[PDB]
This record gives structure tokens, sequence and C-alpha cells, in this order.
RNA sequence: UUGGAGAGUUUGAUCCUGGCUCAGGGUGAACGCUGGCGGCGUGCCUAAGACAUGCAAGUCGUGCGGGCCGCGGGGUUUUACUCCGUGGUCAGCGGCGGACGGGUGAGUAACGCGUGGGUGACCUACCCGGAAGAGGGGGACAACCCGGGGAAACUCGGGCUAAUCCCCCAUGUGGACCCGCCCCUUGGGGUGUGUCCAAAGGGCUUUGCCCGCUUCCGGAUGGGCCCGCGUCCCAUCAGCUAGUUGGUGGGGUAAUGGCCCACCAAGGCGACGACGGGUAGCCGGUCUGAGAGGAUGGCCGGCCACAGGGGCACUGAGACACGGGCCCCACUCCUACGGGAGGCAGCAGUUAGGAAUCUUCCGCAAUGGGCGCAAGCCUGACGGAGCGACGCCGCUUGGAGGAAGAAGCCCUUCGGGGUGUAAACUCCUGAACCCGGGACGAAACCCCCGACGAGGGGACUGACGGUACCGGGGUAAUAGCGCCGGCCAACUCCGUGCCAGCAGCCGCGGUAAUACGGAGGGCGCGAGCGUUACCCGGAUUCACUGGGCGUAAAGGGCGUGUAGGCGGCCUGGGGCGUCCCAUGUGAAAGACCACGGCUCAACCGUGGGGGAGCGUGGGAUACGCUCAGGCUAGACG
């Protein structure tokens, strides 16, 4: 007895993939520009940062993102990192960060 | 409006959380007469400023832990253990009375 | 199963003459002339004194009797009756009077009350303009109760307004014999009944 | 999307209709925003529709699509005449 | 002041106590005897057992590409092949709906629900409004074609390709994040530098109009979390707790939070009943009651919870998602025994259980809802019919006349009384039944004019139903059940003989029965009447209103004093209780009053009024509370 209401499910697979995709991406990117700070890259930990930021609103345009989720998400990498970069000051570049 | 309480802070065992004593009267559902019954609410003291035996204020807050829904206001009078012995007497009292062993 | 069997049996039981026939319950024998004894093998036997419940109770009977109403419908009418602000028992009284087929006794259209159920179930009686079958209708006061256009030709409807030239009509009614109609002037008043009963043992009856 | 629509409320052949402001979601028989005149099909009284334009223009001003036949009750209320 | 009735029963007799019993009202009822009609309402209360069959959510070609079957037309002298337009059909990709509506009450004693509040801890699709923009570049996967696995359900792999699917880049009205400052004041607002983020097109009446698109502020509606108060029984349940209570950081969410994790600390609750057990969705209301109160929460409405049992997440504005998904379990079915397919607590229905609860009906006309520019599609939501005296309300089985009184049946003091105006018989009316006419509900969307605005004109369209209803004609045309000792309205004969039997209670019956069984007669009620069950009532017999304890049941064997309850005279402050005022709330339906609708009423509409409780503001201060001061009559020395 089949429906036509499962083409939904049919559809969900490729969504569950599609968000998928995207949002492991940004961990990856995030915890590859945390660990830069860390050892002190100023110039590439916010080359990275930058990358991360774009990936994360553009998550929020579609529906990976709940909306505020890219907000949290945007706050807990800058202040993660510059924290960070107490250990070595002056950022190179100043791209993620206002001053 | 945000609720507002008076008590006593009966407990200070806790970091920055204070246990108030809140008294509360009224006219008994049937019987008529004013009943006195109570309870504890958790409060929240940032800086640790409130002691035991003070009366305070309280205040509903955005919810802090599992139940201390409240923020301490202000302080209203200083020195008064006399409220919290009663408090302690009470508690003491129920050490007695169960099926563990009676004596004196 | 509204009631329809003896007659004159009640005229009997209550001890008191209750028109139910019209003609007839004038001339000598609504029964109660020359038989009042109740009926039954132990009518003509001595009564020994009726329970306070007794009393009420026949006292309630004779009412409900008289307009020959189905128990359901006079409890009802004391029901409604108690939930108006007023004498609790003349403003039963009131309804009971404010009947379709009722008025149509009290306007003389018909010989007696059966007599004018039977009238109104049978659609020979107007009301402001529009037929009316259903007795339980309750006529407001300033309605003009009158008779089908139809039915002014009756043998029976013409013998009765000819014996109304003569009889005086209840003082809260006006009627037109010339023209076969009448109206309703407002709820009568108890000072303005006639009726051989006790209000206040129909009231306390329904306390029990 | 708050509609303006009908409520049932006569009986079994006796229809009385209830003009009312309500979230689309809910029911036909359910609890409504705010009651805005009634109409009645058989219309046995005189008195078989009312309005009171300054609500019903308040919602439409808010935004609340009516129904194909509210609107249509609306329209003879004068809801909408700009003379 | 619109409101309150009791009786029987412990004795030889009396009064009190006290229990038992009854009369009343009510039901989603069931059972018995009886059973004509209509309107409105209502109908699994038990196995949240198991469930065949069918139907219960889809819809868009004015988002994109094709398959099948066929028609018309082009390029061909012709043929084959091919190009366009098109009908039908199918599914796919994509959008929107499936998170509503419908069921049900298992679980749940809880912020679950009620009520009043908070959100500087939040979201919100479509709708409305307002501001800004849509520039350039590229990609994937079905369908489709080719191949393989399997009994099956279904699946694998290779290749093509469109789009309002997807992705990149630029613009940035704006918006996001960090950091700084100004204001505010828990994560509110302003602002500056840096960084990051937009977007689709389609249709026509195609130089403009419609639909749709993007970012942002606002609105509206809907909802998350949180707090005060309220919320059943057992103490023959008294101590419960280890993420348990709190803290710091981190995670996670729309977001607060032990929600989760790590570490730190040793807490948190309980006789104002913790924990344990039992039971039960909550409420507006509804039943009863003079009221307080008790009982209840189906039908309708609101909130919650589950959708065979348990677990989990995805997608999404929203789900942890009854007719979507993954896993385990129990069950049922197909099976080549490897492995699968199922979930009526949707409608109807089946079976089982039971005292007991319906038609596999009609219609999509109306009202609503989804999708659509629309025509329109879907809509067992719904509107209707049908079945059930299950309730209620209305209706009938006739009316008038007619004996000092028929017959028959009963009673007798045998003379007569009774059934009884009852019949018969007289006349009159005329439900049923027959013919004819025959409905509101229904006017929109659409179309046309007008400016797709306002305004105006035109068309279509009923399941009920040929039903209601009107006209005409027209037959005299169902009655039953309980009861007749007291309570309790209604009394005789016979049969019987502590038997047979009645019986709510007291009791009745052993040859004289107003209490058994029939009969005449009588009372009560009438398409109904009884019965059993259950709720309130009587019962002031759990007693707030409104009880008691010498002997009727009842003072603790006595003292001590803990918690608690309660407390003297005068003065003042505060004004928490307490009282008055204003205000928001107290949805709707119901109840009430009034007016009206359907020939009445039941039923329904419309309008008015009332209210306890809580929020905020304002006021009063006797009395209670509190603080202060003073007294001496209580107490103590
Ligand atoms: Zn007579």
């Amino acid at each position: 007895r089949n429906l036509s209401a499962l083409k939904r499910h049919r559809q969900s697979l490729k969504r569950r993939l599609r968000n998928k995709a995207k949002k492991s991406a940004i961990k990856t990117l995030s915890k590859k520009a945390v660990q830069l700070a860390q050892e002190g890259k100023a110039e590439e930990a916010l080359k990275i940062m930058r990358k991360a930021e774009s990936l994360i609103d553009k998550a929020a345009k579609g529906s990976t993102l709940h909306k505020n989720a890219a907000a949290r998400r945007k706050s807990r990498l800058m202040r993660k990192v510059r924290q960070l970069l107490e250990a070595a000051g002056a950022p190179l570049i100043g791209g993620g960060l206002s001053a | 409006p945000k609720k507002v309480l008076t008590g006593v802070v009966v407990s200070d065992k806790m970091q920055k959380t204070v246990t108030v004593l809140v008294e509360r009267q009224f006219p008994h559902p049937l019987y008529g007469k004013v009943i006195k019954r109570s309870k504890k609410y958790l409060a929240h003291d940032p800086e640790e400023k409130y002691k035991l035996g003070d009366v305070v204020e309280i205040i509903e807050s955005r919810p802090i832990s599992k139940r201390k829904r409240f923020r301490v206001l202000r302080l209203v009078e200083s020195g008064r253990m006399d409220l919290v012995e009663k408090y302690l007497i009470r508690r003491q009292n129920y050490q007695s009375l169960s099926k563990r062993g009676g004596k004196a | 199963g509204r009631y329809i069997g003896p007659v004159c049996r009640l005229c009997r039981r209550e001890g008191v003459k209750l028109y139910l026939k019209g003609e007839r319950c004038y001339s000598p024998k609504c029964a109660m002339e020359r038989r009042p004894y109740p009926p039954g093998q132990h009518g003509q036997k001595r009564a020994r004194r009726p329970s306070d419940y007794a009393v009420r109770l026949r006292e309630k009977q004779k009412l409900r009797r008289i307009y020959g109403i189905s128990e359901r419908q006079f409890r009802n009418l004391f029901e409604e009756a108690s939930k108006k602000k007023g004498v609790t028992g003349s403003v039963f009284l009131g309804l009971l009077e404010s009947r379709l087929d009722n008025v149509v006794y009290r306007l003389g259209f018909a010989v007696s009350r059966r007599q004018a159920r039977q009238l109104v179930r049978h659609g020979h009686i107007t009301v402001n303009g529009r037929r009316v079958d259903l007795p339980s209708y309750r006529v407001r006061p300033g309605d003009e109760i009158a008779v089908a256009e139809k039915s002014r030709n009756l043998e029976l409807i013409r013998q009765n307004l000819e014996a109304m030239k003569g009889r005086k009509v209840g003082p809260w009614l006006s009627l037109d014999v010339e023209g076969m109609k009448g109206k309703f002037l407002r709820l009568p008043d108890r000072e303005d009944l006639a009726l051989p009963v006790n209000e206040q043992l129909v009231i306390e009856f329904y306390s029990r | 999307m708050v509609k303006i629509r009908l409520a049932r409320f006569g009986s079994k052949h006796n229809p009385h209709y209830r003009i009312v402001v309500t979230d689309a979601r809910r029911k036909r028989d359910g609890k409504y925003i705010e009651k805005i005149g009634y109409y009645d099909p058989r219309k046995t009284t005189p008195d078989w529709l009312k309005v009171d334009v300054e609500r019903a223009r308040y919602w439409l001003s808010v935004g609340a699509q009516p129904t194909d036949t509210a609107r249509r009750l609306l329209r003879q209320a004068g809801v909408f005449r700009q003379e």
C-alpha cells in the first residue's frame, strides 16, 4: 500500500547528507583555526577563522543553521581565539577581529 | 510584575546560594482561621554578602540552577537569629519520632 | 396517551362538580347530580380521615384533572411558574389559562375543554392569522384567536356561538361573535378565577 | 495566517453562523479571537446580519485574509466601501 | 432575604442515644411487561484485545526534464529519420501541505491542568505593513538508457540531463560575531573599526501588469521556558537523596537551566507529611443540595498525554512525527526457510469480552481546511440520512348527545350496590391514507464594466429531497405497566392454611389473610411503566455552616515540657491580615433575565445583567500582626 507522501523521506535523505557535509565542514575548520592560536600563528589563524565565519553565516542562509545558531558558533570561535593570542600578541592581519 | 517575597536566610552552607524561609499567612478555605504556612526558596548571592539570620527580599529571576529561580533583592533587617532558632529546633525534633530507636 | 376515558368518574372522585362535558354536566346527570359518592364498590362507604399528603394529593389532582393535562406537562408548568417573579401560585394558574385549547374554551368556541382540543388538533383555530394545531401553544396577550374561515360554516361552532348571545365572557377577554373572533386582553388574576381549588395546597404538594 | 470566517452555532437544519477572527489552524467550532457580528443563512429575522466595521477593518489592516463567503458578507456591511 | 416537609424500626409501656430502611432528584444505562408518531439530542461505560475489506492528503505543467498510447501539422519529389504543436496517461525531479484536522485516555499526583504573572533567557511558515536588492560564473541527481543480485519486498552499479534543486563570486539597503565607548540596566539600545552574509524565475492582455525571490525593522497570530497560589487516599509508608543540592568552565538549544560532561564543594527535602503505596487525565461546566458541601468531568469547548510495548533521530517555521523513518520486543501473514510484510485509540465494519452501545449509507450543496493566478483537485473535518423509546419535548388512539341506567363480570344483609355515560345507538370532526403544488438554506470564487480599488451587471451550483411546508379529498383509527398492610393515593370475594409464596424496612402466611395466588374494584402514571445499579438528598449520621465525651461510643493512668495554637491596660509608627474604591483579568458555550426563530415546546439566536479568585494603583487603621514607649489587675520574686 504505497503513498506518494514518502517522497518526503525519499528527500530527507538528500538533506540529511546535505546538512551533514556542511556542519562537519565547520567543525573541522574551527577545530583547525583553534589549534593554530595555540601555536601562535596570528597570520593564518585569522585566515582560517575568516573561512569559518563565511561557512557559518552560509549555513544560516539555508536550513542547516537554525539562525541564532550561527551566532553562537561565531561568538564561541572568535572569543576562543582572541584569548589564546594573548600568549603571542599582535594580530598580523586583523581579519575577523575588531579593535 | 515579578514576585517579591520576604524571609530569612536559614542556610549558609552553600556556594553563592542561600536558603530563605518564607512565611505566608491566610484564612483557611473551610475552617476560616488564619493558618500560617511557609516555604524555603533558594536565593542567589553573587558576592556572598547575605549571611545567616538576615531578613531579605526575594525577587523572581531567570532560572539559575535546578530549583533556584530567585535572586536576592535587598536586606531588610540584619541580626535576628531568634527566627532561625525556631527553624533549627523543629529540624532537631525531626530526628525523633521514628522506628530506628527512641532514647533520652 | 393523553388520557381519554371515562369522564364523569372524576366529576365523582373529587366530590366537586367538574365541568368536563359542557352541556349535560348541567342536566340532572354530571353524575354528581344524584350520585356524589366516588366510584368503585366502596363508594357508599364511610371515608376515614385523609392524611396530609392525601389532601394535598387530591387537591393537586382536582386542578390537573380539570384542564385535563398530563402530569408531565402539569409538573413542567409548575416548574416554570416557580422561576417567575410573582406569586408561585397565581402565576401557575396564569399559564394554565394561557393555553390555546383552554382559551378556545373560555372564548366559547367549544362546548367543553375536551371538545376544544379537538377543535385545535383538527385545525379550526386561527391565531393572529395562521392556523395552529398544537394546544400546548401559549397565547400571549393581545392575540387574535379566531376560527378557520373554512370552519365557520360548521354545524358545531355555529350552534355554539348562538349560545353566546346571553353569556358574559371572561373579564380578560373580548369576542366578536358577528365575526367569530376574540382576543386575549391580559393574564387573568386569581380574584378573576372561579375555580374551586386551593392553590396553596397544590404548591405545598410539590415540596415533599 | 489568521483568517476571518464563519462558525456553526445553529442546529440540525437550523444553521446560524458567527463571523469571527481566528488563526487558520483552529477548528470551525474552535476558540476564536474576537467575534465580530453574526450571519443567518435562512434569515428568519429582519436583523439577519451584523458587522461593526470599525473592528473588521482593524484586522484586514493587521493582515487577516477572510473567507470567500466571509468577504461577501463583509462587503454587504460596507466594510470596504471607500466613497 | 423569592429559601430548608419527614416516616418505619430496640419497650409491656416512655424518653434519649444510635444504626439500619424508605419517600426525591439524576444517568452515555441495562433487564422485564408493553410499544403508534414526529423534532431535537444522543448511542462500547467492558479487552488501550485482535482486526479481512474499502475509503481517511494531498495538490500545483503560469517552477524543470521525460516515458507510454494517439492526433494534427512542418523539412523529405518519395522512403527511413526527423521538427512544432497537442490530447490522454504515468511517474520523476522541485514547492507547499503532511507538525492542521480526526481518535483516545493508557499513562500521569505532575507547573500535567486552573488561575495570576515573568521572559535583560526565546522562536515563530504562510498573512499584513514599511525599507532595500535581484549583478556575473559553475555544479550534482532522478526520470530516461545499459548491465547484475533476489523467491519475494526490493536492491546494486555504470552513463545522460533540466529547473524557482545546489554551489561560487560581486553589490550591501541592511543584518551577524569580536573588540571599544555612550545609555540603559540580568543576554535591552546607540555607535565606531575588522571580519562574514543576500537573492529565481515563471505568466500574460509581454515596454508593463500579475504571481514568486532576497536582506532587514515592525505588526499579527501561534508557541517554548520559568515563578506564586490551588490541586485525591493510606503513617499499619517516616526518614528520602549522590548528579543528589550548589559552584566554575565547557557542551547543547530558539533559549534559561544538572538538561548533559568535567572538576570543586557538601549539600538539598521531610510531621506546613519528604519517600513509599493505591487510585485518577485537568478544567469551562454538569448532577444534587436551602446552603455550605458531596458527586462528577463522556456528548460540546479549552489544556495535556499516547497512537501495539520500549528506544532513537532526521527533515524541517514547527515533529521526535497515529495513516514518515532506524533499532529491539510480542504478536499475525508470505516464504525457495536466506528473508520479509503488517499496526482502525480515523470512518464504517469484523470478532472477543460484556448487562450493554448503530449503517461496510448520502453528499462535497453549505461551513472549514490543504494546494492552485484560476478553472479546480482532495477533504469518512463536515453537512445530511439510517438504526436504538437511550433522553427530552410535541402529537395521536377522537368530540358532543346518550338509563334512575342493557348485557356480561364482581359484591350482597338478597331488597340491592358496583363496573357505568362506560357500552350500544345518534350526530360532528377527521390522524392515517390519496391526489396536486413544492422550499429557504445559495450567494460567492468566476466572468464583464469600472482602474484586476470602490461601486455596478451576468452565469453556475444542492446531499437532505420531492422531504418541510401550502392546497384539495379523506377513514373513528394503538395501550400499557406499577401499585392498593404502615411509610403511601387505592379494599372486597374466593383459593390457600408457617405450605405455596411476599418482602425496602417492620413484617405477612399454621382454615376468618385489606400483606401469598386470581378475580372485581380502586390509585398512580401513560408510549410508557417497573426493576436493578450508581451519584447527591433526606443524614446537623464526620457536625465550616451545624455534633459530641458523668452513666448512652467517647478524657489520655499522671506529670514534665518541645514544636504549635492562643493571650491583659494606655500611647505612637508601620499597615502584613483586614475593609473600601478604581482598574486589567475572570474566552466561547452553559446557567439567569429579556426579546425573538422553527404552527408550540424540546432545540436555537440575539441583547442585558451578575460573580468569586488573582494582577496593578489609591485609601482606611478598629481589630489581629509588628516595632516602640509606658502600667500593674495575670504570672513570678
Ligand atoms: Zn360531568
